[PDB]
């Protein structure tokens, strides 16, 4: 659960949950096959014995077609006990009036949208970045390749390819 | 019996050390065995030596011939073997610097050489070292693969580092390729979507970056700096360094190593430089301005193919160009070299001295492709 | 007669802390002429091939399991460069250790091959002998199996031996290039030695398991350390304190047992 | 030796007893005489002897 | 007899030599000194295989 | 360590352990007598190049 408010910035939203803390919860965002943890920043727990204000994730437009899987993590194996996916996380309402993270959900050259004007896309082979868009120090993204940018007006509906 | 040869850089590591130091004889008198010998071979080596080692004996060559004599460097991560011990001249400090303690003596030297681990990609440790060229090679990739980051955000804290040194040439082992990505079947086979290498015959991989990227950094650190791409020899002078040591070469292997190099070169830096203007794109059959300023009216410039002269510049009637001319504009002192070229690469432009010194090098650049727009 | 038997126990950051001084240790009375005796008589009765292959082969399956929480994947996996410290003298066979061929042709059914195998040890045939309890000039391998003991070196002395332990756990994390893992055995677990890895080695490990495969009565452990060079709050466990109790209960049990039997030429009346 | 393997014997060797006066000083008899004595004591070769002499 | 106790372990056998690492301590000597060592330990006069340049 | 020839320094061993007399009555003279295909009161030795008796 999360609360009824939550902010784009770097400190992010916190949500809590109820579980046993014999667990560890480890993100696992999957994209294939492949499941790609790769969330060293995005999530961060403080104690598990506690509620411990689990999940201070950092929003982006990405999440809208990001599904999470939050697994649990073992020395054998990973993710056997206990996997289910952010079903709400899945979908949010993002404020336009407020700016906002523009990581990129995956390489295949996806186009960025502020209004419908189809604004150039973000996977693009030799792209140069716009300048009112600001690129974060440490990307917030599943893969370490991908950059973090800004996008405070609209920019909303990232469009596939 | 103890069986091993010698060389010119064996010769050349024995004398520096003053004092022949005594190795501990423990693993010696531990045997207890029989071990049946044999008889001896000069170039033992049957199978010729391997790409990889083909091209750690470029960079070696490459290492040894910029350093000139009774010159202080100091390589970043050398290793337990101090190698560079036997590349260098005999009569200059070499403070070497890595990460796994070394191998070598300690005391008996003639010319100081220090050795100390301490992680060199990182803060507060090189105000109190003393240096003039400082050499990487093999090993920023390696630690950006070990802390996890990208190769563009490991060369900027190294630069941003080496900021702090006294060093004016640099020479490092960058990570770029050169040249359309080819996958060298079974050595290099090289990932576009998440740059890496796997290097298959070491289950190694490390990122890589390209060569504006990189220039950005290096530009963005020093203003004045000349970054030079070394081209590589194709008339094997490197080969010295094999055959006078015992190693035979095994032609496939380098053909191999030759393939391989241009996807890992190694930029040098100057950062006490000429700065120089330039054009957006530089592309066969187009024209290419350039503007070099403040070299008072003695204007000896030769940029260089890949080791051939073309445009010495005194006598633009004999260069190996399709076009080339040059003013001096005495109101602005500055040049404005405009040519056109026939083939794609990277050129030197030494720009030799206007006086009877030694060239001092400007930077590099390269041309473009020819484009393929045509309209009727 | 058989095969060996495993006994593992791997880190879990649930179970609990608990310092180096509340662990079990080697008991005092185990250099005496009667334990001696019974550590002979069942090695001389054990029938069982190589035991070196049979314990190589135990701790590879049984190490390639693990898998790291900062990745989901696993830690080892094929063509990870690895390297073999401790290489032996003839095994009837091949001149090197029976482990070789099979994990390299992939024979092992749950290991990978890896991509070669370097050797290094005083008794070696394929490789360089060197003191491993020193730094030498080398490479870097992303997964290095050390099978080196504490006999050949320590001079009969159980500090001596302990000093040794601490010497080449050093040089075993130095030569282990950041991002792998290695293994280590130890001879004799005393005090020291566990004050010493939770001091030094623990703090720069992700993840860690001991295991003991059972072909003879001795109380020899493995170290499995795992993700090396990198920064981690670890400690010792209840689990580890379980197993301990359990090795060393279990090595008593088959002591006091085979300190009964008669020797093994006996002539009997 | 194996510390759990009887033997038919604790020594092999002879320990000559009295004619000693006869044979002195760089004599193969007294020689082998302090071999014998030093391989009762404990003492080891460091040629490794074979099984089967020749 | 200030000799510890233990059985000879012996090391086993192979057809052909071994690469060896060498390995350094502090004590220091003559360059000269060691170089007229080796004079007088070494073997040079002889005709080794030559091999194969290329 | 030596003495003439080297011998092994370093360490020193020799057997703990030594088996108790057995009297030899006429049950065993007799089935020492009767050389079985077991148990011969010979041992034959060959030669190690040849590798014959
Ligand atoms: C295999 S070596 C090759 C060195 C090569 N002979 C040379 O100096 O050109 C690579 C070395 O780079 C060093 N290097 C890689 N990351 C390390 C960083 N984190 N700390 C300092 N050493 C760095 C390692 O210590 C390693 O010994
Ligand atoms: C009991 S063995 C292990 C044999 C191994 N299981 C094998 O079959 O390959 C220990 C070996 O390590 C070697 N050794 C012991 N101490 C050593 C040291 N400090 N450095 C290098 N090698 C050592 C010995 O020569 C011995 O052959």
């Amino acid at each position: 659960a999360w609360p009824a408010q939550l902010d784009f910035t770097i400190a992010g939203t916190d949500v809590d949950i109820t579980v046993n803390p014999y667990y560890r919860l480890m993100a696992f965002v999957k994209i294939d096959g492949q499941w790609q943890i790769a969330n060293p920043d995005k999530f961060q727990f403080f104690s598990s014995n506690t509620g411990t204000l689990v999940m201070n994730v950092k929003l982006d437009i990405a999440d809208r077609y990001l599904l999470y899987y939050i697994r649990d993590v073992q020395s054998r194996d990973v993710g056997f006990y206990i996997q289910h996916p952010l079903q709400l996380l899945n979908t949010i309402t993002l404020p336009t009036n407020e700016d906002l993270f523009l990581s990129a959900p995956d390489m295949r050259e996806w186009a960025v949208k502020e209004s419908g004007n189809t604004i150039c896309i973000l996977n693009s082979p030799g792209f140069i970045p716009p300048q009112d868009w600001d690129v974060l120090t440490d990307t917030i993204s599943w893969s370490p390749s991908l950059p973090t940018y800004v996008v405070p007006p609209g920019d909303y509906t990232l469009t596939p390819l | 019996t103890i069986t091993s040869r010698r060389s010119p850089a064996s010769a050349r590591r024995k004398a520096r050390l003053r004092y022949l130091p005594l190795i501990d004889p423990r693993s010696l008198e531990v045997q207890a065995r029989t071990i049946l010998p044999s008889n001896p071979v000069l170039f033992d080596n049957i199978n010729g030596a391997s790409p990889h080692v083909c091209l750690t004996m470029m960079y070696n060559f490459e290492v040894s011939s910029a350093v000139y004599d009774g010159d202080v460097v100091l390589d970043l991560g050398t290793g337990p073997e101090a190698k560079i011990l036997e590349l260098i001249p005999s009569t200059s400090p070499v403070t070497c610097v890595d990460i796994r303690p070394t191998a070598q003596p300690n005391g008996c030297w003639n010319v100081r050489t220090t050795f100390l681990e301490l992680d060199y990609l990182s803060d507060g440790w090189i105000t109190g070292v003393r240096g003039d060229i400082v050499t990487c090679m093999l090993s920023l990739g390696a630690a950006a693969a070990g802390k996890s980051m990208t190769f563009d955000a490991a060369f900027q804290q190294l630069v941003r580092v080496l900021t702090r040194s006294t060093a004016n040439v640099l020479l490092i082992q960058v990570n770029c390729p050169t040249d359309v990505i080819r996958t060298i079947k079974g050595y290099l086979e090289i990932d576009q979507t998440n740059k890496r290498y796997k290097f298959p015959k070491f289950g190694r991989d490390e990122p890589y970056s390209d060569m504006d990227s990189l220039e950005r950094i290096c530009r963005a650190a020093w203003p004045n700096c000349s970054i030079t791409w070394v081209p590589l020899s194709y008339d094997l002078r490197w080969t010295k360094l094999a055959l006078l040591e015992s190693t035979t070469l095994s032609s496939a292997s380098v053909r191999i190593a030759e393939l391989m190099y241009k996807y890992m070169p190694i930029m040098r830096i100057d950062i006490h430089g000429l700065p120089m203007e330039k054009q957006g794109n530089f592309i066969v059959g187009q024209n290419c301005s350039l503007v070099i300023p403040g070299f008072n009216a003695q204007d000896v410039f030769n940029c260089y193919f890949n080791s051939a002269l073309a445009f010495s510049t005194e006598d633009v009637n004999s260069a190996m160009i399709p076009q080339v001319t040059a003013q001096f504009d005495a109101n602005k002192g500055e040049w404005s070299l405009d040519m056109v070229f026939s083939d794609a690469g990277i050129y030197t432009m030494q720009a030799l001295v206007g006086s009877n010194a030694n060239p001092v090098s400007l930077g590099s650049f390269v041309v473009d492709s020819p484009d393929v727009d045509i309209t009727d | 007669i058989g095969e060996a038997l495993s006994y593992y126990v791997d880190y879990n950051r649930s179970h609990r802390v608990v310092l180096s001084s509340e662990l079990p240790q080697l008991p005092d009375t185990y250099f005496d002429g009667d334990e001696q005796y019974g550590r002979s008589l069942f090695s001389l009765a054990r029938k069982v091939g190589d035991r070196s292959l049979v314990k190589d082969t135990a701790v590879l399956k049984h190490a390639y399991q693990a898998i790291d929480p900062n990745t989901g994947k696993e830690y080892l996996r094929a063509g990870q460069s690895v390297a073999y410290f401790g290489a032996s003298a003839g095994h009837s066979g091949a001149d090197q250790p029976l482990v070789i061929e099979p994990w390299m042709q992939g024979k092992i059914s749950g290991v990978p091959p890896p991509s070669s195998v370097r050797q290094f040890g005083y008794d070696v045939a394929k490789g360089a002998i060197v003191d491993l309890a020193r730094p030498f000039p080398s490479g870097d391998y992303q997964f290095v199996y050390s099978d080196v003991d504490q006999v050949v070196d320590g001079h009969d002395d159980l500090s001596i031996s302990s000093g040794l332990v601490e010497s080449l756990l050093d040089s075993c994390v130095h030569a282990t290039a950041p991002g792998g893992s290695f293994v280590m055995k130890i001879n004799f677990p005393t005090r020291t030695v566990w004050h010493y890895i939770e001091q030094k080695i623990l703090p720069n490990v992700t993840s860690y398991m001991l295991i003991k495969p059972f072909v003879t009565n001795n109380v020899e452990v493995f170290f499995v350390a795992f993700g090396v060079h990198q920064q981690s709050a670890l400690t010792w466990t209840s689990g580890v304190y379980f197993f301990l109790v359990d090795h060393f209960y279990r090595y008593e049990t088959l002591s006091a047992i085979s300190r009964q039997l008669p020797s093994f030429g006996y002539v009997d009346d | 030796a194996r510390s759990a393997q009887p033997v038919t014997r604790l020594d092999q060797c002879y320990h000559l007893r009295w004619g000693a006066q006869y044979v002195g000083e760089d004599s193969l008899t007294y020689r082998l005489g302090v071999l014998s004595l030093l391989a009762t004591n404990g003492y080891q070769l460091a040629r490794p002897i074979p099984k089967q002499l020749t | 007899l200030g000799m510890r106790i233990s059985a000879l372990q012996s090391l086993s056998d192979t057809p052909a030599p071994v690469q060896w690492l060498p390995q350094y301590t502090i004590d220091q000597v003559a360059v000269d000194e060691g170089d007229a060592m080796v004079s007088q330990l070494t073997q040079l006069p002889l005709r080794p295989d030559y091999g194969s340049i290329w | 360590a030596n003495v003439w020839g080297v011998r092994l320094a370093d360490s020193l061993s020799s057997p703990t352990i030594e088996t108790r007399t057995r009297h030899y009555t006429l049950h065993d003279f007799y089935s020492d007598l009767d050389a079985s295909v077991g148990k011969e009161p010979w041992r034959p030795l060959r030669n190690q190049r040849t590798n014959e008796i």
